[PDB]
Formats: structure tokens, C-alpha cells, sequence
């Protein structure tokens, strides 16, 4: 894999640096590296494809080195360089498109797409130029086992879950107490609803809690926490649990008092935030606990006192919301984001070449069912395909 | 079961696929239990 | 065949011993053997297959020797050696899969799968390295005829028979006497049942005898003889002999008294055991005679006396049982066990490649009909296919 | 790990072959091997332990080589050989006891117990003598990825499941239909029971099906299929689904008719067997679909008609059973059997040195909850600890 | 004895390795060993037998060495090899029988069968080749006292004991309570019965304890523990302790609740398993304690309420069972098994040659009376004869 990244990086740096008029002082080392690559390659014969609608292409390399006799590069040099680089690029692209589609439960870190098992030999190790990228660096780290890290912007770590929980139910659904939540991508929106505004509760207060248990540990997360969760703040008609009947929900939004957000780690507490809203931090956490309240306003005006009567009808249901987005983060494992196209490239390749469904990835690689069980096999395969996808994106986006 | 245990020729296989009475009765006279059991089960299902 | 086993053994020992860093002083002999094998094989063209859905393959050996110059093996040597060995392994697997399928009523010991006839030549006899395994040792011995033997754990010598026998019957089936038995694999569960509990019998005693006649003589058998057979000890609804009607069987267990187990040979008695249970031994036997009794208890409590009255209804049928399991054994001939996968390999190959039915083995190689008629031709062919199966399983498991 | 097995093998062969009076012609190779091992080792300092009650030990090898001028071995030579061998033996024992307790989710195959990583370094590769054992052979194969195999006698691949399924039930539990099953170790005992003996069902026939799904594929399985399941053939008192009440079960055995056993794989079918009993085979299967029936006897005697009336009381419930044992088998994945001690060795070491519960293995390593989710991480760690357990057992059983 | 094992091993490896066509590089060492054996034997005269039907055979060794000018092997060399090896083979078989058929309370380890006392001389010590096998390895270990071990599969450590213990009895045997058990070979089946179904007991719970003691320690045992024992679960007619009268046992099986299996060691608790079923482990244990309970079902349907009344008739007796099979094990001492033939060969020799009964072994070597009182003298003699029997079996199976 390192050799594949090296191939891609020297071909990128060749398409970039090797251009008419440029100066040999700048591309001497790259010419030495390209010639060493051509030498290491000349004599080998590769085969790529044969899964789904991927054509079975055979590659044979017999090329000529790049002279070191000039100072300024002329078009008669760049033309040969390009007619070699385009071939190398199509070869690497086909290799990556054959590696993004082969799965395995046993040794998912190990190269599939046996042309790459060949590249992983010891006669090919002469190609390595620089393993600079974040993904390839973390790959070399996981091989030479050490503390890794991937930085993420808006990481899709929550599987789509829109669901409620009624701690006080009736068949008529006229006096309810409970909480609703939508967890999607990088954001949570939670809302605790009581239809009686806590009239019959002690101290005119009702508690609400929501515990989200992440599948992977994050670090140095930057978070934006606000009140008044929007998508549970307007009228709704929601089904029952068994799906038989429906019930109305007419929210009137109040504020969380004694709001307490705890970022935990293996049950232990790490960060605690009380009465704070907006930009906050979390240095390490596998679990989030949001604990808010609904406090009946004691001093009410006519217009609002006419909404929270002392009897069951309750045509206006008191709500208390909390929105919480995870803007940036750092994770020892690999995920998806709103910034990087690796997952898109992988799923697009598979959808394009009609790859059957394997023992590891769910059908269509739906991130919901892929993150909801983040098995180590799935983690390894996902890191491998993401790395080669980054590699192929460094050549063709 | 038949193709595995009582190794079967191409013509016999094609004709069993097409449900050919000739080869079906050739087997039933060859005393093939894998077929006689199926046929006795058809009887026990065609009783009423 | 000896050369086939020698090929398999030296390929096994080459995949085991020849590893990077090892010391040539440990693999000099095996390298000389491998090089001699290569020399003997270079210049021959083999054909394999031609039956059922087995493909037709052609093998042409032209390899290079293994260097005797080194002192510590390196990976550039191991890699070439393994590239050489995988071809031989595929060739041997294909030869074994060609040989396990074929049969003959005339000289079944004489090889089939004509590549193996070719290997039986006198220019291939230089390949022999060592014949230590049980099956190949017994092969060479039985050819150079001597007192041989295979060791078995829980052997399958009894063909499946679950049947009964009535020495007093009626159309209503209300007062019966008889014996039931299940002989399966290594176990014999027998049960003599009398509905009257031996009231009309002389001396309040009723006898039962069960004679099992094996098709091949065993030796040094370790046996476990317990009372109270299990699968003839619960209510049952059994069909008549002629299939016309059925009858109920509600058993009540009693001990067998004056029990006797005679292990015989050609009608002569060899071992005899009286009122012994648990572990027993049999030094040689072709026939087993179990003899047990049902003794009406002279004294009886109210309950059991009201279960054993002196009138015909007899709603509780007295029984006396015996379980007998052969745990280990030794036999001059070849059988199946609960430890070895030779029969399984053979049957799996035949079922996979849709082998037509032959003159010798029964359709599908069903051990019941294969041990109910164990004629010398079947015995020879079974030994041959079991031996090549052991060979194939020393390489591919 | 290969060098650890090399150490254990050459030490066993030293303890065995090096004995007073023997001939140097037979131990010259082993002595050169032992001395190369000593040379490779001398200068290296190792550590062992640091988890649970494992005392922290530090090893420092500085030994002297063994003579090579003798002809026959004397006591003054064997004594020094033993004084040198005991050290390496306790070292290897402590190493295996340190490596059988450590776990990881990422790259379980990668060695833990960093002394073993050191041994996995490139300077220790010169110790390899022969990797002959089944476990280490399959380990080398999985490294050099190839078709593997572990051969098992009565493998424990089914977890303990003793449960029923009722397809027609009432609060009173007086006219039931359904299927009971006990699946444990290598055996399945299933039993379809109807209280009304199929008097109202169509055609006087009632169908039953039981689909068992294994967590790993098997091959060449020798199977013993018998009727008349035993442990579901006597009176019983069984609890309800929700644990509220109990119901009675007084069974009466009939014969299975139209019995069919199907051995499938990934939902595709491989093998099937219809009305065949006794010794059968399954060449490749991950699923077992048993299908049987209960056929009311059209003709019936007084006694059985007294048990099968046409009204609801039904004090005798008709049943149809099936026992199915897996005597032997082959598997690409490591399991437990009734022949090998590796699991016992691992669990004994952990129980003896008070190893807290890890992240991968359940508490106490209960095979039931360890095979109910045979995740690839668990498979890797289990193969690793089983291999080093075999290695240790070769010296200290 | 070591010399006898060396003889058997070099003769086996001679019959195996010295075949037609093989290469002298593979058998040079074995031929040096064989020629040394010859040189050391020639000049000695042996006598074997004189007890029972064993003839008094006199052996004289006048043999010539095996040539060494050859490069490959010919039939004209294998023929002489065989004509020389068959004599040593029958001599070894006769010596092994002469050592199997002799006993001693004083120094049972010391060699009987005075030809073997001769072989134990200091001139015959030059024949030791490799003490590889389990039995001879443990022999030499015990001589040089160390932590030994024999690995067993389904060992016969339990003597056949089928009995009952009544903690509440009446002369009419109408309201009984107690426990029945059958302990045989490698299995235990224990069933606690109460005829009142725990109506008069406190909290509607009755206790049951079975304490098994083994006459030899075990280690690394793998065990299968299941509920609802099968041979104490159907109607039975059992006899009084005094054997005068009989009583009836019509059982109805329930589940053991608060089941507890305690594997102890000299009263010190080692392993304790609570409500675990299926496959379990025991690192070291001399005593087993199975403690279970019979809990009356408080919530009962009519069909089962009709069976457990509040008065004495009690025509359905509540029963609670446990089966416990020992699949594998490891023991410092030698026992019998379901996999190996040592006991069978010993007893077969003795029964074939009509050996009188000695002062140590019982008549016919009934394993039950042999394991009941497993004195160290019997243990030593059994180890000795098992070792020489394994030796004999390595030549003549």
C-alpha cells in the first residue's frame, strides 16, 4: 500500500512539476525517483479486474527512463513524460478500483486485489518516496503500532435515529411525559415534553435525561450547544410504539433550567458543563449525557396561564429542547465527514461496477448500518478502502 | 441428491429437468430410492 | 501408491521444515530428496481426470533444482521453493481426486487413474522417502502379507437396524413378549419386553437373546456395557410387521438378572462375562451373544403389585435392557470411525464431481449398505481410496 | 511465534534424544541447532508478566555451547544439557502463560507480550527448525494465506440452547403444537410434538422444521442421524415463554416420516438426505434444515385409540424426534473438541493467575457466549492463544 | 525399558524408511543405529516365557551388518533387511508379552521378565535412540522426578456405580425423597427425586447434593454439563437397600434451579460454576460436588396441578437431573480411555495365555475393581505394562 501511495504521489508531483520551461534544479530528485520506479517496474506483468463489471486488464511495463542532460525542460521531454504518466495513472486507478471492492473478515488490513499483494513484495520496496498523507501516516502507525489520529469536520458518527420514549402513557395520549430525539450525522436534537407542564410534580419541576453511547471514542471535540431544538418545536402527529394508532403533539417551548451536559468515558466522568451554551469542548469521551428540566413558571400572565390549566385537556404541551452539534473532532479510528469524499468514491465505485454484497459491508454500504455495528473487521476494511480511495483521489477526483 | 449419489448423465439430467416420463420410469424400474421416496410421498400427498 | 505417499510426505515436510532462517544441516536430506523427485519428474507429461464433472488437466514438470550452497535459508530461496511446491501439491490433490472415484472388481488394488499407473513405474520408484503412516504401512504389509491392523475409536461396523421381534403376538397386541434392538455405528441398545412380567412363565423368569454377527473380525475391543437401554424405555406406538395396524408400548424398566455376554468366533466361544458391567475387553470376536432375563420380583410393594396383576390388560409392560458401546477397537480390515475424515473426503469428492455409480461401491457410498455387504472387492477398493484420502488429507485439509 | 514453536520443539527433542548412551550420529543436527539457538539468544534480556498474579520475571541468557567431539553421550554431558534445557523450558512456559492472557481487538494475530514481539524480530529468525504441528502449520499458512484446515473429533460448535417454539398455544396449555430442541456441543436433539396427533390438521399430517445456523463453515463432516430423540421422550413440566406459568408434556413417540435433512451454505444448498439414517456426510455446510412430520396412524388398536381420541383432553401427546451428532469435521477456524486440551490450558492459566475480564473474551471464557458471537477478532485471539497453548503443552502438559 | 523402546522404534522406522528405491542419505543414520544394535546384541542369548501358555523361546542373535556402498536401495538389500528385522520384531513382541504378564508388589517399576533385566545392563545402553512417545517420556520423567502428564480423551476414571440414597423412606415406599446416580466410565448421571414435589418442604424448595471423589487427581479437564438426565427419567422398578422388596418410580422431570458445580481439591475450593451449562473447564480437581434444587412450580396449569397434589398418593414424582461427561483430561497417572488400546492389549494377552492371577491385579483385570483401590503398586505396574504394551503396539497392532 505504501508503494501504491508512493506511485500516486510521484505521478502527481510529475504531472505538477514536470512542465515546459521548468528547471532541472527543482525536479532532479523526482527524475531520479521516477527512473527508479520505472526500473523497479520494467519486467513485471500485472492483472486487474474480474469482480462485477470491472474489465480484466493486463498491464505490461517496458518504458524508457527520463534524461538528466538539460537544465530547462523542453516539450520533447514533457511529451514522453506525459505518455508514460497517463499509462501509470490509468494503471493505479484500475488497481485502486479493484482494491476498493474486495472484502475479507480475516486480515482486512492485508492487501486484497492480488496485483497489490505483488506490489507488497520486497523487490517493489525501492519505490517509496514519502508517506506524507494523514491516512497513509496512520496506516504506517497502525503497522508500527502507536497512537494514531484522524481529524474530522462534522463527523458522521451518529447513525440516523429518530425516536421517542414515553415514561407516562395513556391509551388516549392526553397526558404524556417523555422525550424525543433525532441523532443524525454530527448533530443531536433532543426535546423533553410534558403535557401537564409539571403541575403535579414536586417543586413544579420535571426531569429529563438522554444518554448517547458512541461506538468509537473521540478526542479534542469542539461542540456547539444551544437551547430550543427546532425540529420538535412545531405541531406533530406521531405514531404509537406498536404502530397501531397516532397521537397529536402541540409543543410550546420553554427553557432548560439546571441544564447539565456530561461527557463521560467508560462510565467515568471527564467533562461537566452547567448553564453553558454555545462553543464548548470535550477532551475525550465515548458517551454523552444531557440532563435538563422543565420548570413551571410560577409567575404567569393571562395569555400563558390560559394554556396550562389544572386539568387533563392540555391543548398546549410544554417542551424543553437542546441542540448539540459536533463541529470538529479527532478519532483514533476512521469515520466519514462533511469534508472528505473517500466514502463517496468507494460507494460510487461499487454502485458503478455492480459489486455483489460481501460478508463484511452491509448492502449498498449504508453508513447507518455500517456505524451501528463498527466491528474491528469492518473498521480495518473501511480504513483500507478509505486509504486507497484517498490515493486514487490524489490522481483522479 | 440424485446427481450426487446416483451420478447422472447429461441426457438423464435434461430429461429429469423436463420431467420426462421415459427416464422417470426407467429410474423407477432401476429401483432408485431417491425417486421412489419422492413418488411415495406424492402418493401420501395425493391421498386426499 | 508408495510414491504418491512419498510425494505427499516430502511436500508436507518441505512446507514445514523449509522456512526462512532455518539451518541447512536440518534440511540437507530433504533437499536431496526434493531435487531427486524433481529430476525423476522432469520430462514426463501427466493427464488427470475424465470422469463426471472433474475437469481434464495436463501437467508438464520442468522446474529447477534447489541450491545446496547455502548454510542459512533466506526468503529468496523459500519463495522459489514454495512456487515449486504449490504446483506439485495441486498435482497430487488432483491425482488423489482422480483415484478416489474409480473402481474395479478385478484387481482393485491395482491402480486406476492412469497417471498413477505411470507413477507405479520403475523410474519413479526412486522417490520413496519413508512410509510410516498407519494406512500406508498396512498397505505395504498386506501386500507383503503379514498380521496387520488398524486402530479405531468408536468404529462404525454395525449397519443401522432399528427392529423388533415378537415371540408371542396377537391381533390386538395386548399381551406380547419379544425383543427390540437398535444397532447403529458403535452402539447396540437392546431391550427384552414382556407385557405379563413373567407371571405365566416357569419360575417367574423369561429369557431373551440377541445375536449380532459382524462381517469382519475385530480384536482388542474396549467396550462399555451398561444396563437400562434408553431408547426402548419410553412410551411408543409401533407398527406391525405387515404394516396393517399398530400397537402401544408403555415400558417399565427392571434389572436384567443372570445376564451373560459371550464374544464368539466361528461359533466357538472366546470371552464370557457374567453379571459384569462398565468396561470390558474382547481379544477377538466375529459375533456377540447377549443373553438376559426378566425375573418377576417375588416381593412387591402395593404400587408395583397394582402395576403387575395376574390378568390380561397389563397396562405397564416390563422391560429389561442393555446398552453396549464399542469405544476403541483394532481390525485387520478398514472401516469408518468418529475420528478420521477419510470416508468423508471420499464421499465429498464423489458427491462434488457427480461420479456415476460403479460396479463395486454402492450408490453414494452409504456405509449401511457398504458394511451390510463387505465383499473382498469392496474391501480392497475401500482400502485403496481410504489410503489415497489419508494422503490427500496430509496436504489439503 | 514460529521461533517459539521452534524453541519448544528443539527442547522437547533435546530432552528426548539426548540421553546417556545414545549415538552422536543421531543428534549432531539437533546439537548444531541447539547451539545456534544459544548463540542467537545469548546477549538478549527478556521480561515476562505484569498482569494478574503473574510475577514479573527477568531472563538473562549467557550459556555455553555443547560438545561435538564425542561418539557416545555420557552423564557429564546430559547433565549440562539438562541444566541448560530447564532454563529455556521455564522461560517458554512463562512466555506462553504471558501470551495466553493478553487480548486486543486490532490485529489480534500481532504478538502481545512484547518479549514475543522481540522474538518475532529479525535476529531471532535463525532458530526455526521445523513447523510440523497442525496449529503452527495452519498459522504459517494463514500468514502465507492459503486454504487452511483444522480437523476435529466431536467439535463444540453449537452453543447450549434448550428451548421450544409453540405454533398453536392457549393459556391453559392443553392442546399444543410445536417443536422442542436441545442443541449442545456436537449434538442436536429436536422433537416436534402435537397434542392432538394431527386429527384436525390437513391429511392427518403435521409438519415440523428446525433451522440451525452455525457461526462458521464446516467441511467433510461425518454425521450420525437417528430417530426417536431421547431427552424429549419422557414426562416433563416446562415453563412458559414469559416465565409466568408451567405446562405438562407427556410424550408418546411415533416414527418420523418424510424426514429430510438439508446441509446448506450461505442460504444455498449443498447436500440433502431423505429417509437415510445412520452415517451420512456433509462436504460443506453452514446451515442445517431438518424437516419431519407426524402422521396419524390410519389403522389403530384399542390401546392406542385409548390415547388418541377426537376430543380436547389429550392426556398423551404425540411426538416425533430426531437426534443428530457430528462425529468428526474439518474447519478453517479454530474450535474446541473432545480430544484437544488447548481451551482447557488457556482457561486454567487465566483462572489460576486471576486475569480480569478483557475487552474481547467474555468472563471466564464460557464457550457458549464465546461461540454465540464468533467475531473475527475473537477468532484471531483464540487461534493465537490456542497455538501458544499447544506450544506450552508440548513441554508442560 | 528405554532400550526396548529404542529397539521398537528403530525397527518400525526400518520397516518404514528402508524400502525399494529410497535414497541412502535418508537412512544412513538409521542404518548406523541398526548396525550398532546388531553389534551390541550379537553375543547374547535370551530366554522368554515360562508362565501359562507362553512357550519358553530361546533367542540367539547372529546377524551381519547392513551394507553402505549403495546410493539408492534395491530389493536385494530390503530382502535381507526384512529377513533380519522380522526376528527382532518377534523377539520384541515376546519380551513385551513376558513383561505384560508379570507383577510385583516390591519395586513394580523395576524390570521383571529377566531378559529385560539383561537389556537394562550397561552394555545395552548404547542402543538408546529417541525417547519421544508420551508413555516413555513420562517414564523417564518420573525416574527423573518432574511434573509429568498423560493426556486422555473420555477416560475411565469412574468405577461403575449405580445406586440410590433415600433421605426420607417408608416401608411402603410411597412418599420418598433422595437421589439416584449412575457413574460409569467418563460420565455421571445424577437425579434427585421427591415424590411430594416439595409441598411440605420450607419455601417449596428441596436440596440435593452429590459428592464424587476420584482416586486420582486430574487437570485441565474439559467437561459437558447438561440438565434432565435420561436414565433416571422414565418409569422404573427399583429394589430395596436390603434387597427384600421393590418400589416404583414414575418420574416427571423439572429444571435444576440454583445449580452449583464445585470442583474441589482436598476440601479447598478451586472451580465453582453457577447456572452455567454446556462446555466448562476444571484446571485441577480431586472431588466434584453437584448441588441442585427442586423448586415446586408456584404457578401451575390444570394438567400439571393434577399431578402434584397435597396428599400422599403422589402418582407422579418430581425429578431433577444432571449429566456430566468428561471429554478430555490430563492426569499425572495412567488410566484407560475410549481412544487407546493399552488396557485391551494387556488383558487380551493375559486372557489368551491363561496367566494366573497375581498378588496385585484383580482377576481378569476388571477396571472397576482396579480403579476402586488404585494403590501406588497397581499404579506402577499398570504404567509399566501400558508402556511396554504401547511399545508392542508400535510394531504389531
Amino acid at each position: 500500500m505504501d508503494v501504491l501511495y508512493s506511485l500516486s504521489k510521484t505521478l502527481k508531483d510529475a504531472r505538477d512539476k514536470i512542465v515546459e520551461g521548468t528547471l532541472y534544479s527543482n525536479v532532479s530528485d523526482l527524475i531520479q525517483q521516477f527512473n527508479q520506479m520505472i526500473i523497479t517496474m520494467n519486467g513485471n506483468e500485472f492483472q486487474t479486474g474480474g469482480i462485477g463489471n470491472l474489465p480484466i486488464r493486463n498491464w505490461n511495463f517496458d518504458f524508457g527512463l527520463l534524461g538528466t542532460t538539460l537544465l530547462n525542460l523542453d516539450a520533447n521531454y514533457v511529451e514522453t513524460a506525459r505518455n508514460t504518466i497517463d499509462y501509470f495513472v490509468d494503471f493505479v486507478d484500475n488497481v485502486c478500483m479493484d482494491e476498493m471492492v474486495r472484502e475479507s473478515q480475516r486480515n482486512g488490513i492485508a492487501p486484497q486485489s492480488d496485483s497489490l499483494r505483488k506490489l507488497s513484495g520486497i523487490k517493489f520496496k525501492r519505490i517509496n518516496f514519502d508517506n506524507s498523507s494523514e491516512y497513509i501516516e496512520n496506516w504506517n502507525l497502525q503497522n508500527r503500532r502507536q497512537r494514531t489520529g484522524f481529524t474530522f469536520h462534522k463527523p458522521n458518527i451518529f447513525p440516523y435515529s429518530a425516536s421517542f420514549t414515553l415514561n407516562r402513557s395513556q391509551p388516549a395520549h392526553d397526558n404524556l411525559m417523555g422525550t424525543m430525539w433525532l441523532n443524525a450525522g454530527s448533530e443531536i436534537q433532543v426535546a423533553g415534553f410534558d403535557y401537564s407542564c409539571a403541575i403535579n410534580a414536586p417543586a413544579n419541576i420535571q426531569q429529563f435525561e438522554h444518554i448517547v453511547q458512541l461506538r468509537r471514542v473521540l478526542t479534542t471535540a469542539t461542540i456547539t450547544l444551544l437551547p430550543d431544538a427546532e425540529r420538535f418545536s412545531f405541531p406533530r402527529v406521531i405514531n404509537s410504539a406498536d404502530g397501531a394508532t397516532t397521537w397529536y403533539f402541540n409543543p410550546v417551548i420553554l427553557r432548560p433550567n439546571n441544564v447539565e451536559v456530561e461527557f463521560l468515558l467508560n462510565g467515568q466522568i471527564i467533562n461537566t458543563y452547567q448553564a453553558r451554551f454555545g462553543t464548548i469542548i470535550a477532551r475525550n469521551f465515548d458517551t454523552i449525557r444531557l440532563s435538563f428540566q422543565l420548570m413551571r413558571p410560577p409567575n404567569m400572565t393571562p395569555a400563558v396561564a390560559a394554556l396550562f390549566p389544572n386539568a387533563q385537556p392540555f391543548e398546549h404541551h410544554a417542551t424543553v429542547g437542546l441542540t448539540l452539534r459536533i463541529e470538529s473532532a479527532v478519532c483514533e479510528s476512521v469515520l466519514a465527514d462533511a469534508s472528505k469524499t473517500m466514502l463517496a468514491n468507494v460507494t460510487s465505485v461499487r454502485q458503478e461496477y455492480a459489486i455483489p454484497v460481501g460478508p463484511v459491508f452491509p448492502p449498498g454500504m449504508n453508513w447507518t448500518d455500517l456505524i451501528t455495528n463498527y466491528s474491528p473487521s469492518r473498521e480495518d476494511n473501511l480504513q483500507r478502502v478509505f486509504t486507497v480511495a484517498s490515493i486514487r483521489s490524489m490522481l483522479v477526483k | 441428491n440424485l446427481n450426487d449419489n446416483y451420478g447422472i448423465s447429461r441426457q438423464q439430467a435434461f430429461n429429469l429437468l423436463r420431467s420426462d416420463p421415459r427416464v422417470l420410469r426407467e429410474f423407477i424400474n432401476q429401483d432408485n430410492p431417491i425417486i421412489r421416496n419422492r413418488i411415495e410421498q406424492l402418493i401420501m400427498q395425493c391421498r386426499l
